[PDB]
């Protein structure tokens, strides 16, 4: 009931999430120091994807105004004919320029409809906008991430009616933690007193580009929710899980895309189909410390190994024994862990994996599904 | 010159005062408390504790560049600022009624840089990522009001091909002007691609009292906005007389808000 | 004979419990501050789970009208039942009701027939009504937790009949607290607009609360008192404690769980059984302080078994004997004291451990008692 | 935690029975550590026991 997936990636420092002051993400697990990429971040990177551009519906914006402006041509695109929002309800002055909308950008054309008509004024079209604005659900990214949108709480009483706008998500997404200790940035106050050398240590040392950070990845799809979201359409569910697994594999949080690198690729998915969820994030409460960084994914995963082996095998119940899938590049042990107990099929290709995953799922293949 | 260093707190209780992490909300603000780390000779002995009232007038007006960067400290979350200046500074002097502000007290250190041709420098830089536009004002009305005319010359943020990539143009944004400033780039990698916020105070002459002698002056808030790019790689070096002056002065324009300053670690 | 949990657990940073504000809930513990779940809410995790679905028989709420013509059909009844329940003791305050009702789910059904006996309203269905209050306990939930149902006043003067709605206990569960020093974190988070031309340069930026820790969970249950409320049910009694069992194993409470994500499962359970309760959270009045070479984990189920040991060998009675098992994930995490062993029976499997407990209890087994 | 038994006292309350007093301190000795007030218990559950007693 559940598509359970955990991840082991590499993210360079160009690639990372900050905070106000500019400063890299961080948390504390199990009392030491770690390098965070926050829910959010790797949720919207998701959605701005280029494997994700297929479905890609639904505009989460301020200015409803200016979106609708280009769709309904006309002088009645603005004044009271487009704050209209406030008489249907609307945070305009506790929040900063309104409340945000997660609307489907493939519904503007009704906004533009009942905006281009002024015979009834505002009076009943300040309400009827609010039934389409609640039914403006039906997305792929709308069914994951979920919306909440409310209503305020001194403009919704004139003459206004609301339904339940919101809409329960079906992807959990947690925050993704390093496996290791956060590494300090190099000192730049030094260089007034001392000198690292001639091309030596703690300077030019190359080690290929620069200092990546392994990070632990977990995503928790689940099936019934989404399907139930999409009113039925089960063949586009699996369309948005497919390309929801492709974008995660291959998509950095920030800028800088990659075209080909292979880098990009994680080192390891553990899809597994349970109907409970469980977070094997526990693994690396005992830190990963290593000197060399070639090895420290292959640690990783070792741990990884030791603790998915012990929890399924020590939470094991008889009524529901299920089984999962894993993907490594045939390089960091994928054979020899845990004796394959979990691993059943071991794959070394993206677009076999996600055609696994499908064929467990209901039976489908990738390929062949990739429009409405 | 000379390098100072200031670390202040990041991390610690959230549900506490905290007013050296809030001191970096406005950059205006960092560069009058550097502005006020400068003190012109009779200030310190009319006040030597620093309790008559701020004046700009009574401080030295000297140039400096400063950096505002992040690192961690074993399992503390750290704000480093180095301060690049050309006068001896005394954050004695400012911090005194402060010294909550600063989690670790001040450093500074004589730095004396030269490099003949010949020197592969491992450098890091934030830059403004600005220009001026021949055509920055097409008067993009809001409401129903969408295009009216009007022509002016400003300064806006730097704008990428939208089939090359942002880490490329800045590098060869940078190695355009490079030869002028004296260096040549082998390495160029974006690290950050941000904005920088602030607001400054600005007196308005309200109308006058009975005998208000120079108008009623009121404060009036305006805000500034600046594009951020920080950047390290790799740079050697030639013609060293015009290197000093670079490592002198700053790069870029808005070098008294944070901008400019070169960091290079001799190899 | 008392049956008793202990659970450690770690968690992913994940802000399980919520302050009214946004923070946290957070405690003090020895002088230094340590994050806190609050009993109510694993209390109401555990309630409304998956595995405590069979047992779960009752309804905590607050507008029990609804409830009554949700059923029943004709809703206009509302109008008929609402202001008899303003008669019974609710005081007709806010809500439909501001006090909570607790009460088993099928006697709605029975309130269904107050609906129907027009010829029989007012006074008459108000002391009905009120009987079907009272006499509406026998649910393993209701049971399990306590319900004090004190009326509110101001009600009807003439014929306000209660009988005694007070049931007492069965279990009861202490507040989770860290067993080291908590450090809670600001999540800046900020709601990036999809459309350029946002034309707003200021801050917008905002401020999320979440931490990380390792909690100790404590448990109790009554087994006499428990098949008392239960009116001698030993088996529906054995269901329950085996059930409350699977679920407080596996389930975590749900806030913020689309953002954080932190489904955890607990590296360690003990469960004593004794005639007197005994809470080991003073094993952690000194911060668990995290060394190198070990994990949080391991010092905590460490220190955990110096103290259950201590204890042991401290206030011991020879008339009463103390039998306690040990669970840990395929022996990953053994009650780690030098060579002493102190649980008399190591158990690597839950449903395992939990078939043991039920039939320690007096021979019960997992299949059956469902 | 503070208490203090006067034997004579209790004595003479007790009509000069010795085999009762010396019951009555026992117990009392044994009820003191491993009693802890009911107050709010079912959902602060904080059945605690002495560390020390002198």
């Amino acid at each position: 009931m559940l598509i359970e997936i955990h991840m082991i990636q590499n993210h360079s420092p160009a690639n990372l999430n900050r905070d106000d002051l500019g400063a890299p993400k961080t948390c504390y697990f199990g009392g030491v120091l770690r390098s965070r990429i926050s829910s959010q971040c790797i949720k919207r990177s998701i959605r701005t994807s280029n494997d994700f551009k297929a479905l890609l519906g639904g505009v989460r914006t301020r200015r409803l105004a200016d979106l609708i402006q280009q769709e309904a041509g006309e002088t009645e695109c603005w004044k009271k004919a487009q704050e209209i929002l406030n008489k249907c309800g609307f945070k305009n002055k506790d929040d900063n320029t309104k409340m945000l909308v997660f609307m489907s950008k493939d519904k503007i054309k009704d906004l533009a409809r009942i905006v281009l008509d002024n015979s009834l004024g505002l009076t009943e079209a300040a309400q009827q906008v609010a039934n389409v604005i609640a039914q403006a659900t039906l997305a792929p990214d709308i069914a994951l991430c979920g919306r909440m949108l409310e209503p305020n709480d001194k403009d919704k009483d004139k003459k206004v009616k609301w339904s339940n706008t919101t809409v329960e998500a079906a992807l959990q997404v947690a925050h993704a933690i390093s496996t290791h200790i956060a590494r300090p940035e190099i000192d730049y106050f030094v260089a007034a007193d001392d000198v690292p050398g001639e091309d030596a240590g703690a300077g030019h040392i190359g080690e290929s580009m620069f200092a990546s950070a392994c990070f632990y990845k977990y995503f928790s799809i689940d099936w019934e929710q989404l399907v139930k979201n999409l009113k039925g359409d089960t063949n586009l569910a699996a369309h948005t899980v497919g390309a929801f697994l492709l974008a995660a594999a291959k998509t950095n949080p920030s800028g800088k895309q990659n075209s080909f690198a292979a880098h990009n690729y994680p080192d390891g998915i553990l899809v597994e189909f349970k109907n409970s969820p469980i977070s094997y994030a526990n693994a690396f409460v005992r830190p990963v410390s290593v000197v060399k960084e070639s090895d420290l994914v292959e640690q990783s995963i070792g741990q990884l190994s030791n603790y998915v082996n012990d929890i399924r095998l020590g939470y094991y119940d008889e009524q529901s024994p299920v089984i999962g899938f894993w993907f490594s590049p045939n390089n960091r042990y994928p054979l020899g862990y845990k004796h394959s107990k979990l691993a059943s099929r071991n794959i070394g290709n993206l677009n076999e994996l996600v055609g696994a995953v499908l064929d467990y799922i209901g039976g489908f293949k990738w390929e062949e599904v990739q429009k409405s | 010159i000379y390098l100072s260093r200031l670390l202040i707190d990041t991390g610690g209780n959230p549900d506490r005062p905290r007013p050296g992490r809030k001191w970096l909300d406005n950059i205006y603000n960092v560069h009058r408390r550097l502005s006020m780390a400068f003190p012109s000779g009779l200030r310190r002995e009319q006040d030597p504790h620093f309790l008559k009232p701020f004046s700009p007038n009574d401080f030295q007006k000297t140039p400096f560049l400063f950096r505002v960067d992040n690192n961690i400290d074993g399992n503390d979350k750290r704000a480093i600022i180095i301060v690049q200046s050309v006068l001896e500074p005394d954050w004695d002097y400012c911090f005194q009624n402060a010294l909550d502000f600063l989690a670790a007290p001040p450093e500074t250190k004589e730095y004396n840089p030269e490099f003949k041709a010949g020197q592969l420098l491992r450098f890091r830089l934030r830059v403004n990522a600005s220009v001026r536009r021949h055509i920055p004002e097409m008067v993009q009305q809001d409401g129903q009001t969408i295009e009216t005319g009007k022509i002016l010359h400003k300064r806006v943020s730097l704008t990428w091909d939208a089939s090359s990539t942002p880490d490329q143009a800045l590098a060869d944004w940078l190695a355009a002007k490079s030869p002028k400033l004296g260096f040549t780039l082998q390495r160029c990698e974006l690290l950050q691609l941000g904005w920088v916020y602030g607001s400054k105070p600005e007196p308005k002459n309200v109308k006058v009292k009975e005998q208000g002698q120079g108008y009623w002056r009121e404060h009036k808030y305006n805000p500034l906005r600046f594009r951020a790019a920080l950047l390290e790689g790799v740079l050697e070096v030639d013609d060293p007389k015009l290197f000093l002056k670079t490592l002198s002065s700053g790069i870029g324009k808005a070098k008294s808000f944070g901008f400019g300053l070169l960091s290079v670690l001799p190899i």
